[PDB]
């Protein structure tokens, strides 16, 4: 019962995070910067996280 | 403590730089105070004194308050000694608090000095420190004049001075069951509007009712049902120490139900924490009950479970408690990790790897969480505090609510409960000193007959002896 | 408390909801979806939804703000 | 820019077209002057 | 002046007696509901709301 | 002295006033004041909130009419509220709780006014479905504030105000609600079930339709539950479909039937 | 004299605030407000209701109801705070005071300072004293001198406001 | 006073837009230059007779 | 007339705050304020209210302050912030009406032709419906009884706009009981329904006691409506009704049979798998 309660609570917590877009890179710009193409807007250069 | 002052300093040299100048650096000022408690060895504060300049406001207070635990039981020059160390309201307030810390549970004539020093205080931070030190020094005395002094101080209704007076007014009438004192305290609790006095009285109305057993039920059925959550937290503390020692059926049946059922998180946390003060007489049951509160959806229940496990086992290496804390120190929530670190420190004091096959691993775990440059500040606060507790008193002092004769050690229990209130107020951490009893054995038999004695240990597997190479 | 949690779970998927078009899933608790506003998003799927209904051209109602597929 | 309203010539009001965005009715700044602005004229405008 | 405009849009399938699909003008379509008092039988796909 | 982790207690009346005014203002940002007491350096109390007229200037210091504020304060003093005003709240519909560049300066003026006035941001369209996106801010003048307690990190900041400066130019202060037992179960009367609602017998035709649908769904669930139990062989050891769905179906069906039978029976024997 | 950290609350009172009731026309509120032999004496009977307002909210710590030793000094006083309206004698008889106080002869002397329940006086703006009785049970009660001790609560000027920095004039 | 309160509330921009048919339950419909349709419970500061689709 | 009035959380919280505000210092049997609302069809929706300076004499029941100018300019400013809300009705907290109240309602009628009064008994925290609504009536009574300026009951209920709904729910969250509450809440609701029915029937008892004993005037009305109520009881145990009741109860019984049997089957399926798993672990350990 506690397992289901906990998983529901954490799922509710992550459910607040938004849609995060969808992008496709055309060319990486070395560490961090990296160039990407998103569907409705144009090209951006977006730093990458800890991965 | 002085002659066996073997505290390690490389654990601080690789720590005072490892801290990124956050508020937890002031926590180090506490941690070392645990390690050198009663040893009067402030050389770490003299190895770098300008570093203390980066701990202004209440930290400086706490920093100065540190010296009080540093000179625990000095008693030979303290009144002039504190003035020599600290001749800024935080600073001399912490000096007054430290002076009380030196005279913990042993008032001497310092009470009277405090009794004239406090009345001239500026009704300020200075009064907060003075009231805390005075009440700690005059604990259990139940002297009427000091009690009415703290009555007047409490009736000043200031948030901070009232916070201190809440603890002091319970310390002075500790375990006295004084109906007048508790009546005034609760009447003020239901009448004030600043929550800091509520937090202080939450421990005060518990201190007044220490060890009274069933005599506290008349209180319990009042505080357990009062609508103010701080009052219910106070009721949890009262059922903790009034039923302290005995694993009384009614006490557990009450506080476990309150912890699992109540609507406010803080009362649940404190109710679960209160299990340690009532089950320490038989620590092996505590894992068996807390093993389910230990992993619950509610994180406050989790922190309370960690603290209760740490308190209940005292400094005895129950093994299973560490088995429960091992995943818990990796919990996503920061403050529950901090609580798990504190609990693990509380149990693994004075022990080596052969004595308990976890202590060195937990030492290097503290090492990695204290030097991580992006971990939670509360988690590394717990880490540095744990580093302080592990090597407390130069690896010579132990926390034990049980006295060696089987009697419940009241200074230790009151000190550890007030230390648990560091969640609300950091400077109270020094009260953990009241739980440190040295692990010495003395051969004195006549006047000053301390001769060299050839008694020996009998290590069967191998020699490990003193820790911390 | 589990009743409270599942009540909130039912609440998060209530009106108003913006319709979008389901794209192929990534993982058990997330997938890509293209909102009828035009834009596409990488969005967590509500665990209550039966996975078999997720045909790669399904119309799925999403949280208006968080775009969470509900 | 477009169609200087010029309803009273003490505050003239203008129309602007932000391409593929919108069409607004606006006024001059404290710096620019009515003689400096003509119809069309491809003017610039603040963002809020 | 205190009045606030309302977004116009054509409607689509009703899922239940309360939840409908409305194609807000040229913009995207949403899943919405009737307020409390409006009719329910008259709202058929192709009613300007 | 230097502030601390601090706290801000807002009352039930204040919260409802703020939410109602925000939902009235959307999509145009609206703002007003809260009355309260600087009870101490460690928490600020606000009780009651009054909105003020929406001028065309938008949320700004100029939007604060001095005449309206002064005479509202005088009439509230007459009516029994002498509460001196600290705190201003404004609405940000469509975006998270954070102080915009205008908001920074408005709160700078408000701080210059008293000293410790607190800004409040409410998003009336995101505060929905039982979640309220409320937050409160104060501006900094090295060390942002004194952390002398653990009740500062019991909450977690948000990325939106993080870039907009939730620690950069301003800092967020933990928000608490000072409801009391009298407001409790005074508000609850709103969803409180009536006794006739308790003894209501639902609708027998609709109840039969409900049982008809749920038993058929039970049959269709059990059909694949049979397959699931017939694949008990443990290839590639793997909560979707049959088991827990059957569980919830039996639970709801059984409780509905039991409660309907009990209500019908109680009505039969008690009502004549 | 005074306590430590407190100052006289007299500079914070308001002339528009003073509405002492039942006072003799010859001897008024200003008289008991002065540190002189000038005093207030009641007019109709021993009952005397005196209210005072403050420019800014003030925390009251203690009060000094000094009065003559002729038996006309105040004996039993009800203390009310932050009254919305003017207060009637019948209400004062029936209403529960913020503090019911019984002055002893030592309290009424020129050095007699009476402590107050400081917890209850933290946002006081208007105090009301309901002198109900005197020691000697004299027909009229005399108030030799009376002021309040405490501290201001650091209020602010609501309508002051004013723009300090920023865009100067127009923004979002 | 009312007129000045209206005056402070008629500040640019005005987001020019096209009018659509009127309804009674006197009230207007607007197609924005941003290509979105709005319905107004009240037409606003101008009179219904002057305006037209 | 007016068929219904719906009352939002905001007004009741405002009047609770007003009562605590006044009773804090100036404890009095009641406080009086003004409601703001709007009209749909012939139902009224009230969400706004402000306290007005008011005073009542203890026993003269004719002496009263309600501040004219304060009411007027407070309404004007509340219209400035929100112009939809116009003056409808006035509220007071006294659990009882007074002979003085109809004058208050007549004054309020100057600002609203059909002003409606609302009693909000804040102190009671009891069985239900803490709001009572009353309109002013003056008619010949059609039965030869002398006419009088009278208060007439109009049914009232609590309803919330969505923002007030999320606001109230968030504060109630900790003490909130679940809406579904499969068995526990439903059985408690039925028991509470029996409690409420018993309380109402006992109130009707006490009224009939006072009427037969004569200390309360015979309303002629309602009491004959009460007689219609008494003739409206269904009289179960009529045979075809018994047959239908048995049929429907048996349908419920077979349905609950199916559910219980499936529950037993799934229970056994969990049991067998648990035994298999633990026995597998035991066999592997050796
Ligand atoms: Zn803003």
């Amino acid at each position: 019962l506690n397992a289901k309660v906990r998983l529901l609570r954490e799922e509710l917590q992550l459910l607040q995070e938004q849609g995060s877009y969808v992008g496709e890179v055309v060319r990486a710009m070395d560490k961090k910067k990296v160039l990407v193409k998103v569907h409705p807007e144009g090209k951006f250069v977006v730093d990458v996280d800890k991965n | 403590l002085i002659r066996n002052n073997n505290t390690d300093l490389m654990i601080l040299k690789n720590t005072k730089d490892a801290v990124r100048n956050s508020v937890c650096h002031t926590a180090t000022v506490i941690a070392n105070s645990f390690m050198h408690c009663g040893t009067t060895s402030d050389q770490f504060l003299r190895d770098n004194l300008e570093w203390l300049a980066r701990a202004t406001n209440w930290a400086k207070f706490t920093a100065t308050a540190s010296l009080g635990v540093i000179h625990k039981g000095h008693e030979k020059e303290a009144l002039q000694l504190m003035a020599t160390y600290l001749p800024s309201a935080y600073q001399e307030g912490g000096g007054l608090y430290a002076l009380g810390l030196i005279h913990a549970n042993h008032g001497g004539d310092i009470i009277d000095y405090l009794l004239n020093q406090l009345k001239n205080a500026s009704n300020d931070i200075v009064r907060h420190g003075g009231s805390l030190g005075l009440g700690l020094a005059a604990m259990g005395t139940a002297r009427q004049d000091v009690y009415d002094l703290l009555k007047t101080n409490l009736y000043q209704d200031d948030a901070v001075t009232g916070e201190a007076a809440g603890l002091a007014l319970g310390l002075v009438m500790l375990g006295s069951k004084n109906a007048q004192a508790i009546e005034d305290m609760v009447g003020y609790a239901q009448e004030t509007q600043h929550e800091k006095i509520l937090r202080g009285l939450a421990v005060g109305i518990a201190l007044v009712m220490y060890g009274r057993m069933e005599e506290a039920d008349a209180l319990i059925e009042s505080l357990c049902r009062d609508k103010d959550p701080i009052l219910r937290r106070s009721g949890m503390y009262t059922v903790a120490m009034a039923y302290c020692g005995s694993g009384n059926n009614k006490a557990i049946r009450r506080l476990l139900h309150v912890a699992v059922s109540d609507v406010n998180d803080d009362v649940r946390r404190a109710a679960v924490e209160s299990l340690g003060f009532i089950l320490f007489r038989t620590p092996e049951q505590c894992p068996s009950v807390v093993s389910l509160l230990s992993e619950s959806y509610n994180p406050h229940v989790r922190y309370g479970a960690a603290m209760a496990l740490g308190i209940c086992c005292a400094g005895t290496g129950n093994k299973e408690a560490i088995n429960l804390l091992e995943p818990m120190t990796n919990d996503p929530v920061n403050y529950v990790r901090q609580g798990a670190l504190i609990a693990s420190a509380l149990i693994m004091i004075q022990q080596t790897e052969i004595t308990c096959p976890k202590v060195n691993q937990f030492r290097q775990l503290y090492s990695k969480v204290i030097n991580d440059k992006h971990d939670d500040v509360m988690a590394k606060f717990g880490a540095i505090l744990a580093q302080g507790i592990l090597d407390a008193g130069g690896h010579n002092v132990t926390i034990s609510l049980q006295s060696r004769t089987g009697h419940t050690h009241m200074p230790s229990v009151v000190g550890v409960l007030v230390f648990t209130q560091f969640w609300f107020w950091f400077p109270l951490s020094h009260f953990l000193s009241l739980a440190y009893t040295p692990t010495c054995v003395i051969g004195l038999n006549k006047d000053l007959k301390m001769p060299k004695v050839q008694y020996k240990s009998n290590c069967k597997p191998s020699t490990f002896a003193y820790p911390a190479p | 408390e589990f009743l409270h949690a599942q009540e909130e779970v039912k609440r998060i998927q209530s009106i108003p909801l913006v319709i979008g078009q389901f794209l192929e899933a990534v993982d058990q608790n997330t997938a890509i979806v293209g909102s009828t506003t035009g834009s596409n998003y990488y969005v967590r799927i509500l665990s209550t939804i039966d996975r078999e209904l997720l045909k790669p051209n399904a119309s799925v109602a999403l949280h208006k703000h968080s775009n969470a597929l509900v | 820019c477009t169609k200087i309203i010029n309803a009273d010539s003490e505050d003239p009001k203008y129309i602007i077209n932000v391409k593929q965005f919108a069409k607004f009715v606006v006024d001059l700044s404290d710096q620019v002057a009515p003689t400096d602005i003509e119809e069309g004229m491809r003017v610039g405008v603040d963002r809020n | 002046l205190q009045s606030v405009g309302q977004i116009v849009g054509e409607v689509l399938k009703q899922l239940t007696e309360e939840k409908f699909i409305v194609k807000a003008t040229n913009g995207p379509r949403y899943v919405v509901g009737c307020r409390r008092q409006l009719d329910k039988s008259k709202l058929k796909p192709g009613t300007r709301v | 002295a230097v502030d601390t982790a601090e706290q801000v207690y807002i009352s039930s009346l204040a919260l409802l006033k703020m939410l109602k005014h925000g939902r009235a203002g959307v999509p145009m940002e609206v703002m007003g004041l809260m009355l309260g007491e600087f009870v101490d350096d460690y928490t600020v109390r606000v009780i009651d909130v009054f909105a003020m007229p929406q001028s065309g200037t938008g949320v700004s210091v100029e939007a604060v009419d001095p005449v309206f504020q002064a005479k509202m304060l005088d009439m509230l003093k007459q009516t029994g509220r002498p509460e001196m005003v600290v705190g201003w709240y404004h609405s940000h519909p469509g975006f998270g709780c954070w102080l915009s560049g205008v908001d920074i300066n408005t709160q700078q003026s408000f701080e210059a006014l008293s000293e410790r006035a607190v800004a409040v941001v409410v998003d009336p369209i995101q505060s929905v479905k039982g979640k309220v996106v409320i937050d409160a801010f104060r501006l900094i003048n090295h060390e942002p504030r004194q952390t002398t307690s653990n009740l500062g990190h019991l909450n977690k900041p948000s990325i939106q105000a993080l870039i907009h400066g939730l620690n950069r130019h301003y800092y967020s202060i933990t928000i608490n609600y000072r409801k009391n037992e009298l407001e409790q179960k005074m508000l609850l009367n709103l969803h409180k079930k009536s006794w006739m609602e308790g003894l209501t017998l639902q609708d027998y035709s609709e109840h039969c339709k409900h049982n008809e649908s749920v038993v058929k769904e039970m049959l269709e669930l059990a059909k694949n539950y049979n397959k699931a139990v017939e694949e008990e062989d443990k290839m590639t050891p793997e909560k979707q479909d049959p088991k827990r769905h059957l569980e919830e179906h039996v639970d709801v069906l059984m409780t509905s039937n039991i409660v309907q039978c009990l209500a019908a029976m109680l009505d039969t024997v008690v009502f004549k | 004299d005074i306590p430590k950290g407190y100052m006289d609350l007299m500079p914070f009172i308001n002339k528009a605030g003073c509405e002492c009731l039942n006072e003799s026309d010859e001897h008024g509120f200003d008289n008991c407000l002065r540190k002189d032999t000038t005093f207030l004496e009641s007019d109709c009977d021993e009952q005397l209701l005196i209210t005072v307002a403050f420019n800014q909210p003030v925390k009251l710590y203690s009060m000094k109801f000094q009065g003559p030793d002729n038996g006309q000094g105040p004996k039993y006083v009800k203390i009310f705070i932050n009254l919305p309206r003017s207060m009637d004698f019948e209400e004062a008889e029936r209403s529960e005071p913020t503090q019911a106080l019984e002055l002893t002869e030592d309290d009424i002397k020129e050095d007699g300072i009476v402590p107050l329940r400081y917890v209850k006086f933290q946002n006081v703006n208007s105090v009301t004293i309901f002198v109900q009785s005197n020691q000697g049970e004299e027909e009229t009660t005399r108030i030799s001198y009376f002021t309040f001790i405490g501290t201001p609560v650091q209020a602010t000027n609501m309508n002051d406001f004013k723009r300090v920095v920023g865009k100067k004039g127009e923004s979002h | 006073e009312n007129s000045e309160k209206i005056k402070v509330n008629k500040t640019l921009p005005y987001l020019v837009s096209n009018v659509i048919e009127l309804l009674d339950v006197k009230c207007a419909v607007i197609k924005t230059s941003t290509r979105q349709t709005y319905f107004l419970p009240v037409i606003g500061l101008v009179d219904a007779e002057k305006l037209k689709p | 007339a007016v068929q219904k009035v719906v009352v939002h959380p905001l007004v009741l919280l405002s009047v609770v705050d007003h009562f605590n505000r006044i009773g804090k210092v100036g404890n009095q049997k009641r406080v009086v304020g003004v409601l703001l609302g709007s009209w749909q069809k012939k139902v009224l929706d009230v969400s706004n209210s402000f306290a007005v300076p008011f005073d009542e004499d203890d026993k003269d029941d004719s002496v009263w302050f309600l501040d004219h100018d304060y009411l007027e300019n407070m309404y004007g400013m509340f219209k400035k912030v929100n112009a939809r809300e116009r003056i409808v009705g006035w509220y007071h907290t006294g659990p009882k009406l007074h002979k003085n109240d109809i004058a208050i309602n007549e004054l309020m009628k100057r600002y609203c032709p059909n002003s409606v009064l609302v009693i909000i008994d804040v102190k009671p925290k009891d069985l239900g419906l803490p709001t009572e609504a009353y309109i002013s009536v003056e008619e010949v009574h059609d039965d030869g009884t002398p006419t009088s300026k009278t208060f007439e009951h109009v049914t009232s209920e609590i309803g919330a706009e969505e923002a007030e709904e999320v606001g109230v729910e968030h504060l109630l969250r900790d003490i909130k009981d679940t809406t579904v509450g499969t068995l526990s809440q439903r059985i408690t609701n039925q028991v509470h329904g029996l409690k409420g029915l018993n309380s109402k029937l006992l109130d009707i008892r006490s009224y009939l006691e006072k009427v037969a004993t004569g200390k309360l005037p015979i309303n002629h009305q309602i009491i004959y409506q009460l007689q219609d109520v008494f003739n409206l009881l269904p009289d179960v145990s009529l045979q075809e009704f018994v047959k239908a009741f048995y049929l429907k109860t048996n349908d419920q019984m077979v349905v609950v049979y199916l559910a219980s049997l499936i529950r037993s089957v799934v229970a056994l399926h969990n049991l067998i798998n648990n035994k298999i798993a633990n026995r597998d672990a035991e066999k592997k350990e050796g």
